[PDB]
C-alpha cells in the first residue's frame, strides 16, 4: 500500500488517511463541501483552478499545512490533467456549469472534459474515479443539460470501466441554486421534486471513496420526501416570511424528478437523508427581514 | 468520623434540592436561549441536551461534589443568560463536526492501536 | 564573601524575627508557624479558619497596618493531601515592610473570601477559582476571569496537560468556529534536564 | 463432554489449601499412573481460594472451590469429575 | 534481564541496562544491547495474501481475516494446529489456546522440545531454574550438563563467574570443552557418564555427596537431541541420589533447568505441548505459525494444499511459505508478559507503536475469533490478564520467583519409562562466539550482528 | 556534487529523494525543490593534507576565536592521517 | 459544622478531563531507574507517576512527530508511593505500582585484591 499512504492518527486535522484526492471543480458549491470533508480528516487534496487565486482563498483553512495543493489547468489540454492527477489515487469530478458560454457548451462541459479526465486517470493509474451526473439524465431528454449528462456518463464508463457514478437529485444547501432561486423571485401543481441536502451528498461521496465494493456501481442520491413544486415554493416563501437561467433552467425545473428504485441510494452507504424541514430555516434565515408542506409518498 | 467542611449543604437531600432548582432554571431558559442566539436546533433538542448533561453526573454520591457541580452549572447558566457566550460556545455542546467514534472491538482494531 | 555574593542584612533579619514573635504571640489560635528566609522574607503559616482574622489584624493593628495587598495567588503541590497553597503578600507603607501569609486547602474545602478586608483580592480570588478550582465562600461574584467561556478544567493544576484537551478552528460546513480534540503536527518535546549529583547539600533530606 | 485437561490451583501457605497440598504429596503420583494422557496442571495461588478447573470439548470449563477440603474430599470430587458423574 | 528502551520522536534509539539485583545486576549481553537494529529491517507491516500467480500481495485486514476465518470454520478438530515461536508473549499464547479450544484442538506445539514423559509439564518445578539466578551465589558446587551458558544465557554465566570468583564455587561440565571464562572440571563428553555418576562409580558422585549446597543445571539444547527423556531421567536420578544420601538440607532445590528461548516457560505454564512431534503424528490441514521461524516444519512435512497462517513481525524462514501473513507487534511495541527461566513473570511496556498496519498479537487473534463467530470473552488487556490468571495464576504476580518444590513426584514419574541413551557426545549448538550473535529473527535481520559475525570470522 | 534520481529529482547531500510511487512529489509540481549544490563532503575532500613535523598538532579551525574549540591530534599512526573532529582538516607527519 | 460523611474521594466530574482519558488510560507509579551512563543517584529519590504511551506518527510535511493524546508529556512527582496512589485513585485512573529497587549493601575490601590463596587476587591494577 506504499507506506507513505498508510493511515495514521485519530482521524483529525493533522492525521493521515491515505487518500490523495484530485477534486476537479472544487471551487463550486459542492466542491467546497467535498474539500472540507476530505481535509478535516487528514487527507491531501489537490485542487485545479481555472479562476483567480483569490476566489479559491476560502478553501485554504480546510486542511493542515501542505495538505491542500493548488494547481492551474484547463479542460482543453490533456497535459494539465496529466500533471494534476499524476500522483492521486482518487479523482473526483465536480466540473459542471448550468448555462452556456462562448467557449464552453454543455458538450464541452459534460462530455469532452469528463471523458478526457477519465482517459488520463486510467492512463496514470488512478485507482478510483468518482463522477457526478444528474438523476434526470437520459439521452432522450429534451433538455441539452440532461442529454449531455447521458452522453458523458456513458463515455466516462467506457473510458473508466470501474468508475463510480453518482446522480444527485436537485441538491439544496446554503449556497445552492434551488432555494436561493425560488426565494429571489419576490407554474406548478403537476411537477414533483426530490431535493437532497448538500452535506448528505458530500458524505456520500466520501463514503463511496471509503467503500471498496462501490467500484462499478451507480448511485442515486435522493431526499426523504417528495414534494409538489407548488406547495414546496409555498413553504419556501413561508419560511422567508414573504407574501406569496435563461431557457434550460425553467425547462429543467418544470421537469418532474425521475424514480429509479433499482439504483442504490444514500442509505446503502449509511446516510440518513436529512429532511428539508430542518435545513430550510438554516438556508432561508437570511432572506427574511412552521407548517411544513405536504409530501406525497 | 471523616469529618469534612460543608460548602452549601449538610446532606444529600439539600444537594438534590439544589440540583432540581438548577434543572428548573435550565429548562426555563432553553427556549429563550434557542430563540435569542438564533440556534438551528429545536427546543426539544436543547432540553434533551440539558437532560444528557445532567445525567452525565448521576453517579455522584458526595454532597460537596454535587453542589460544586451545581455552582459550575449556575456559572454556565449565568453566562448563557447574560449572552456572554456566542453561538459557537453554545453549539459546541453538540459536537456536530466530530466523526462518530466507534465502540465495537472490530472497528477499533481496524482504525488503529487506540483501545 | 567577595563581590560575587549577595550582601547579608542582619538588622532586618532580627527585626522581622521579632515581629514574627509579636504576631505569633498575639494570635495563637490560628498561626501554625513563622519563618524568616536568608534574603529577609518573612512568611507566616496559619490555619485556613484564621484567614479573615489574621488578615484583619495585620491591616488594622497600630504596629502592623499592612494596608496594601500586593498579590494573592495559589500553588499546586499534588503530593500533599491539602493540594493547594494559598499565598497572600501584604505591604505596609507605614513601616516600609512586606509580609507573607500562607494557607492550605484541597479540592472540596472552600476558603473564606477576603474581599471584606481587601477590595484588591476580589479579582485575585476569581483568578484562583479560574486557574485552580479553589472555591471562595461569600465572594460577591465568583466566576471565570481568564479562560474561554465554557472552558472545562482548571489549567494551572499540575495534572492539566500543557496543550489542554480541545483546540479551535473554523468549519465552513457549519459556518462557525468549532472546538475539536487537540492534535499536534509536532508533539512537544519533553526534556529530562535534571542531573544526578545533588547541587546544594544544605537542603539534603533525611534518608528515612 | 470429553475431558481434555484439569487445572488444580492451590496456595502454598494458606491454611485452606492445606488438605489440597497433602493430596499431591500423598497421591498425585497415583493419579498420573491411572491417566497417562490427561494433563493435570498444578498451579500456585496467593490469598485466593483453592480451585479445580475442568476443561471439556469446544473450550467449555467448569470451576469448583476446594476451600478447607481434605485429601479425601478432593480425591472424591476429582473421581467424580474424571468419571463424568455429577 | 530488565532494560530501558530509549526513544525519541517515536523511534527506538538504544537499549540500556536497568538494575535488578536478582536477575542481571547491572549488565546486559551484546545481543540484548545491539540487536534492536533489526527492528527497523525485514519488517512485516501490512497483511498479505496469495494471488492467482501464487505470490504474496498486500491486502486489507478485513480480507485477510475473512480468508483465515473461512478455513477456520470449514475445518475443525485435529485438522487445525498451532506452533509458537521464540518471541511470543503470554497474551497471544492464551488467545491462540482459547481460539483453537473453541475448535476442539489441542495441537498447540512449540519449536523447543521438552520431554513430556511422566510428569511432563504438569509440575512446574520440572522445567524451571529452581535455584534461581540469585541462588547461584549460595551454591558451593555446580554441575552443567550439555550446556554452553556463556552463549545460551550470558547473564547466568556471568553470575556463575562471580560466584566462582568470590565464593570459590567449583564448576564441572559434561559436554564439549567450551570456554566458560573460568576453569572448570571437564568430567567428559559422553552422556553415559551421567549414569556413571548415578551409579556412584565416578568420583564426582563423592564430590556432590560432600557439598552443602549442590547444584545440577540442564539445558534444553541437550533436551533437543531426542534423548531428552533419558537425559532428564538421569539428571533427576542424580538429584534424587544427592537428596537421599546427603539428606534434605532444606529448601535448596538442587534440580534446575536452564531455558534458551523467551516464550518457553510462558507456553508450558499455559498447557502448550512442548515439541512439534504432535504435528508430525497428525499433520494438519491448516496451520498457525504464531511467530514460528525455526524451520522445524516445512511444506514437505505437511499435506498438499495446506493452509499456513504466519503472524509475526519479521519476514524470515517462516513467512514465504505462508498463505496469509498477519503483521504483529514486537516486544518494544506492546505491553506483554514474558516468563524467564527462573519462572518469574515480567511485563514489558509500550515504547513505540507497531509500524504500518501491524497490531497487537492478542488483538489480532481476538479479532480473527470474532470474525469466525467464536468471539472470545475478553476485549481489553485487563480482561486478557484475568483470563491468564484463570489459566495460570502465577502469570499475574509480576516479580515473584518463589514456588512449590514437587521434585519427588516428578522424579518418581520419570522412572516408569526406561529409555536408553545414544552413543553420541553432547555437543551444544553454541560452540563458539561466532554462533552467538545470530539466533532469532530480530538478530538475523540486524546489521550490527552481521558486522559482529564478520569481525569474529576475520578480524582487523 | 549533486546527482540526479532516476525519476529526475536532485539528490541532496543527505541522500534523500522520493521514490517512484511516492505521492509527496506532487508538492514539487509547478515549483522547484530546494537543494544545496555545494556538498560539504566533496569540498572537504578537495583540501590538501598538511605536513607538520610534530607528534601532536593543534587545530582551532582558523580565525582564533572565530573558529571552533582548540583540539590536539596525535600523528603517531603512519597508516592514516589525523582528522580534526570539528573542522575536518587532515594532518600528517612527514613520512619518508 | 462537619458533615462526617464516609465515601472515597472521587473528583473526576470536577476536573474536566474527557471521559475516554480516564477509563482508558493506565498510569504507572514508579521510582525511575538510575541512568546506567552515570553513577549519580539523585534522580532516583522521588516517585513519578506517568501515563501509557499512545501512537506517534509522522507528519507528511517536514516529517515531524505528531501525536493525538494530550497526556503524552504529563509526569507528576510525589514524595511517597502512598501519595501517588491516593492521587491516582481520587483522579480515577487505573494504576500499576512498582516497588522501589534499592542496591543491596556490598562488602568492598581493598586488601582482598592482594590475596594469598583466594581467587580475588587481581592480575594488575
Ligand atoms: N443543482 C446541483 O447543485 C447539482 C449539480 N449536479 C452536478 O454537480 C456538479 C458540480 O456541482 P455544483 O457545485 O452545483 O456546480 P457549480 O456551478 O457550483 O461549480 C462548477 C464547478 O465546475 C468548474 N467548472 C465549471 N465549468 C468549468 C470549465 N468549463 N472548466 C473548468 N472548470 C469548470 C467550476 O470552476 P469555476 O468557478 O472557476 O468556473 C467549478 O469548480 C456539476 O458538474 C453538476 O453537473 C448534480 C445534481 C444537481
Ligand atoms: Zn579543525
Amino acid at each position: 500500500l506504499h507506506h507513505a499512504l498508510i493511515p495514521h492518527g485519530k482521524g483529525g486535522r493533522s492525521s493521515v488517511s491515505g487518500i490523495v484526492a484530485t477534486v476537479f471543480g472544487a471551487t463550486g458549491f459542492l466542491g467546497r463541501y467535498v474539500v472540507n470533508h476530505l481535509g478535516r480528516m487528514g487527507s491531501q487534496v489537490i485542487v485545479p483552478y481555472r479562476c483567480e487565486p483569490y476566489d479559491t482563498m476560502h478553501l485554504r483553512p480546510m486542511g493542515d499545512l501542505g495538505q491542500i495543493i493548488f494547481m492551474e489547468w484547463n479542460g482543453k489540454d490533456k497535459d494539465s490533467i496529466r500533471k494534476v492527477v499524476e500522483h492521486s489515487n482518487v479523482v473526483i469530478n465536480l466540473v459542471g456549469r448550468e448555462w452556456e458560454t462562448k467557449n464552453f457548451d454543455f458538450e464541452d462541459v459534460f462530455v469532452k472534459i469528463p471523458h478526457a479526465i477519465a482517459q488520463v486517470s486510467k492512463e496514470a493509474g488512478v485507482e478510483k474515479l468518482i463522477h457526478i451526473s444528474h438523476l434526470n439524465a437520459d439521452i432522450k431528454s429534451p433538455s441539452r443539460y440532461l442529454r449531455s449528462k447521458a452522453v458523458g456518463e456513458k463515455e466516462v464508463r467506457a473510458a473508466f470501466p470501474e468508475a463510480t457514478i453518482i446522480k444527485p437529485s436537485d441538491i439544496f444547501g446554503r449556497e445552492d441554486r434551488f432555494l436561493n432561486y425560488f426565494a429571489s423571485m419576490r407554474l406548478g401543481k403537476e411537477t414533483v421534486k426530490q431535493p437532497v441536502y448538500i452535506v448528505d451528498v458530500s458524505k456520500g461521496i466520501i463514503n463511496a471513496i471509503k467503500d471498496p465494493d462501490a467500484k462499478g456501481k451507480t448511485f442515486a442520491f435522493v431526499g426523504p420526501n417528495r414534494y409538489l413544486l407548488f406547495d414546496l415554493v409555498q413553504y419556501i416563501f413561508a419560511v422567508a416570511y414573504r407574501p406569496f437561467t435563461t431557457r434550460d433552467k425553467v425547462e429543467r425545473v418544470h421537469m418532474s424528478d425521475m424514480t429509479l428504485p433499482h439504483l442504490p441510494g444514500l442509505e446503502d452507504l449509511g446516510i440518513q437523508a436529512t429532511p428539508l424541514e430542518l435545513k430550510a430555516i438554516e438556508v432561508l434565515r437570511r432572506h427574511r427581514t412552521v407548517k411544513p408542506a405536504k409530501t406525497v409518498n | 468520623g471523616t469529618s469534612v467542611k460543608p460548602i452549601f449543604s449538610r446532606d444529600m437531600n439539600e444537594a438534590k434540592r439544589r440540583v432540581r432548582e438548577l434543572y428548573r432554571a435550565w429548562y426555563r431558559e432553553v427556549p429563550n436561549t434557542v430563540h435569542l442566539f438564533q440556534l438551528d436546533i429545536s427546543v426539544k433538542q436543547g432540553r434533551d441536551k440539558v437532560r444528557e448533561m445532567f445525567m452525565k453526573n448521576a453517579h455522584v454520591t458526595d454532597p460537596r461534589v454535587v453542589d460544586l457541580l451545581v455552582i459550575k452549572g449556575k456559572m454556565e447558566l449565568e453566562e448563557t443568560i447574560n449572552v456572554w457566550k456566542q453561538r459557537t460556545h453554545i453549539m459546541r455542546f453538540f459536537h456536530e463536526t466530530e466523526a462518530p467514534r466507534p465502540t465495537d472491538f472490530l472497528s477499533k482494531f481496524y482504525v488503529g492501536h487506540d483501545p | 564573601t567577595r563581590p560575587t555574593i549577595r550582601p547579608r542584612n542582619d538588622v532586618v533579619h532580627k527585626q522581622l524575627s521579632a515581629f514574627g514573635q509579636y504576631v505569633a504571640e498575639i494570635l495563637p489560635k490560628y498561626v501554625q508557624q513563622v519563618q524568616v528566609s536568608c534574603f529577609n522574607e518573612l512568611e507566616i503559616f496559619i490555619h485556613p479558619d484564621g484567614v479573615i482574622p489574621v488578615l484583619t489584624f495585620l491591616r488594622d493593628h497600630t504596629n502592623a497596618q499592612f494596608k496594601s495587598l500586593a498579590d494573592l495567588t495559589a500553588v499546586d503541590v499534588p503530593t500533599r493531601q491539602n493540594r493547594f497553597e494559598i499565598v497572600y503578600n501584604l505591604l505596609s507603607l507605614r513601616f516600609n515592610s512586606r509580609i507573607r501569609v500562607k494557607t492550605y486547602t484541597d479540592e472540596l474545602t472552600p476558603i473564606e473570601s477576603s474581599v471584606t478586608v481587601y477590595k484588591a483580592a476580589n479579582w485575585y480570588e476569581r483568578e484562583i477559582w479560574d486557574m485552580f478550582g479553589v472555591f471562595f465562600a461569600n465572594h460577591p461574584d465568583l466566576r471565570r476571569i481568564l479562560t474561554d467561556y465554557g472552558f472545562e478544567g482548571h489549567p494551572f493544576r499540575k495534572d492539566f496537560p500543557l496543550s489542554g484537551y480541545v483546540e479551535l478552528r473554523y468549519d465552513d460546513e457549519v459556518k462557525r468556529v468549532v472546538a475539536e480534540p487537540v492534535e499536534l503536527a509536532q508533539e512537544f518535546r519533553k526534556f529530562d534536564l535534571n542531573s544526578p549529583w545533588e547541587a546544594f547539600p544544605a537542603y539534603r533530606q533525611p534518608p528515612e | 463432554l470429553g475431558l481434555r485437561e484439569i487445572r488444580i490451583h492451590l496456595c502454598q501457605r494458606s491454611p485452606g489449601s492445606q488438605g489440597v497440598r497433602d493430596f499431591i504429596e500423598k497421591r498425585y503420583v497415583e493419579l498420573k499412573k491411572a491417566n497417562p494422557d490427561l494433563p493435570i496442571l498444578i498451579r500456585e495461588c496467593s490469598d485466593v481460594q483453592p480451585k479445580l478447573w475442568a476443561r471439556y470439548a469446544f473450550g467449555q470449563e467448569k470451576n469448583v472451590s476446594l476451600n478447607n477440603f481434605s485429601a479425601d474430599q478432593v480425591t472424591r470430587t476429582l473421581e467424580n469429575v474424571l468419571s463424568g458423574k455429577a | 534481564s530488565n532494560i530501558v528502551v530509549s526513544t525519541r520522536t517515536g523511534e527506538v534509539m538504544r537499549i540500556l541496562p536497568r538494575m535488578h539485583e536478582d536477575i542481571n545486576e547491572e549488565w546486559i549481553s551484546d545481543k540484548t544491547r545491539f540487536a534492536y537494529d533489526g527492528l527497523k529491517r525485514q519488517r512485516l507491516t501490512q497483511p498479505m495474501i496469495r494471488n492467482e500467480k501464487g505470490l504474496l500481495t498486500y491486502t486489507t485486514w478485513e480480507d485477510a481475516l475473512s480468508r483465515v476465518a473461512g478455513m477456520l470454520q470449514s475445518f475443525q478438530g485435529n485438522d487445525v494446529a498451532a506452533i509458537a515461536g521464540g518471541l511470543v508473549d503470554a497474551e497471544a499464547l492464551v488467545a491462540l489456546k482459547d481460539l483453537l479450544n473453541r475448535v476442539d484442538s489441542d495441537s498447540l506445539c512449540t519449536e523447543e522440545v521438552f520431554p513430556t514423559a511422566g510428569a511432563g509439564t504438569d509440575l512446574r518445578s520440572n522445567y524451571l531454574l529452581n535455584t534461581t539466578i540469585a541462588g547461584v551465589e549460595e551454591a558451593d558446587v555446580i554441575l552443567l550438563v550439555g550446556t554452553n551458558p556463556r552463549f545460551e544465557a550470558p547473564l547466568f554465566n556471568a553470575r556463575i563467574r562471580k560466584s566462582w570468583l568470590h565464593n570459590d564455587l567449583k564448576v564441572a561440565l559434561i559436554g564439549s570443552p567450551v570456554d566458560l571464562t573460568y576453569r572448570y572440571d571437564h568430567l567428559g563428553d559422553s552422556p553415559k557418564i551421567l549414569q556413571d555418576i548415578a551409579s556412584g562409580n565416578h568420583p564426582f558422585s563423592q564430590i556432590l555427596k560432600e557439598a552443602k549446597k549442590p547444584m545440577v543445571v540442564l539445558g534444553s539444547s541437550a533436551l533437543q537431541r531426542s534423548d531428552g527423556t533419558a537425559i532428564l531421567a538421569a539428571v533427576s536420578n542424580i538429584a534424587q541420589n544427592i537428596r537421599l544420601s546427603s539428606g534434605v538440607t532444606g529448601d535448596w532445590k538442587v534440580m534446575n533447568i536452564l531455558h534458551r528461548i523467551a516464550s518457553q516457560v510462558a507456553a508450558l505454564d499455559l498447557g502448550y505441548k512442548p515439541g512439534v512431534e504432535a504435528i508430525r503424528k497428525n499433520p494438519p490441514k491448516v496451520l498457525f505459525l504464531l511467530g514460528a521461524d525455526g524451520g522445524c516444519i516445512t511444506r514437505q512435512d505437511l499435506p498438499k494444499d495446506c493452509f499456513i497462517i504466519y503472524q509475526g513481525h519479521h519476514g524470515d524462514v517462516g513467512a514465504p511459505m505462508a498463505d496469509v501473513i498477519l503483521p504483529g507487534a514486537a516486544y518494544t511495541e506492546k505491553s506483554a508478559t514474558y516468563v524467564n527461566t527462573e519462572g518469574r513473570a515480567q511485563q514489558t511496556k509500550v515504547a513505540v507503536t507497531p509500524p504500518g498496519l501491524a497490531r497487537e498479537d492478542w488483538k489480532i487473534i481476538r479479532a480473527l475469533s470474532e470474525i469466525a463467530g467464536m468471539t472470545l470473552p475478553y476485549d481489553t488487556l485487563d480482561q486478557v490478564r484475568s483470563r491468564l490468571e484463570e489459566v495460570s495464576p502465577n502469570l499475574v504476580r509480576y516479580d515473584d520467583v518463589e514456588g512449590a518444590n514437587y521434585f519427588q513426584q516428578a522424579n518418581e514419574l520419570s522412572k516408569l519409562v526406561n529409555q536408553q541413551l545414544l552413543a553420541d557426545p553432547l555437543v551444544p549448538p553454541q560452540l563458539t562466539i561466532k554462533d552467538f550473535y545470530m539466533t532469532d529473527s530480530i538478530s538475523r535481520a540486524s546489521q550490527t550482528m552481521a558486522k559482529c559475525v564478520k569481525a569474529v570470522t576475520e578480524g582487523i | 556534487g549533486v546527482r540526479t534520481s532516476p525519476t529526475g529529482e536532485k539528490v541532496t547531500h543527505t541522500g534523500q529523494a522520493y521514490d517512484d510511487g511516492d505521492y509527496r512529489r506532487v508538492r514539487f509540481s509547478d515549483r522547484q525543490k530546494e537543494v544545496n549544490e555545494n556538498f560539504a563532503i566533496d569540498l572537504i575532500a578537495e583540501q590538501p593534507v598538511s605536513e607538520v613535523g610534530s607528534r601532536v598538532i593543534s587545530c582551532d579551525g582558523g580565525g582564533g576565536a572565530l573558529g571552533h574549540p582548540r583540539v590536539y591530534i596525535n600523528l603517531d599512526k603512519e597508516t592514516k592521517t589525523g582528522t580534526c573532529g570539528y573542522c575536518g582538516l587532515q594532518f600528517r607527519q612527514p613520512h619518508h | 459544622q462537619l458533615i462526617a460523611v464516609d465515601e472515597k474521594l472521587d473528583i473526576t466530574t470536577l476536573t474536566g478531563v474527557p471521559e475516554e482519558h480516564i477509563k482508558t488510560r493506565k498510569v504507572r507509579i514508579f521510582v525511575p531507574a538510575r541512568n546506567n551512563m552515570q553513577s549519580g543517584v539523585n534522580n532516583t529519590k522521588k516517585w513519578k507517576m506517568e501515563f501509557d504511551t499512545r501512537e506517534r506518527w509522522e507528519n507528511p510535511l517536514m516529517g515531524w512527530s505528531s501525536t493525538a493524546d494530550p497526556l503524552s508529556n504529563l509526569v507528576l512527582t510525589f514524595s511517597t508511593k502512598e501519595d501517588a496512589v491516593a492521587f491516582a485513585e481520587k483522579n480515577g485512573w487505573s494504576f500499576d505500582v512498582e516497588e522501589r529497587k534499592v542496591p543491596k549493601p556490598k562488602s568492598k575490601s581493598y586488601g582482598a585484591n592482594f590475596s594469598w590463596n583466594k581467587r580475588t587476587r587481581v592480575s594488575t591494577k
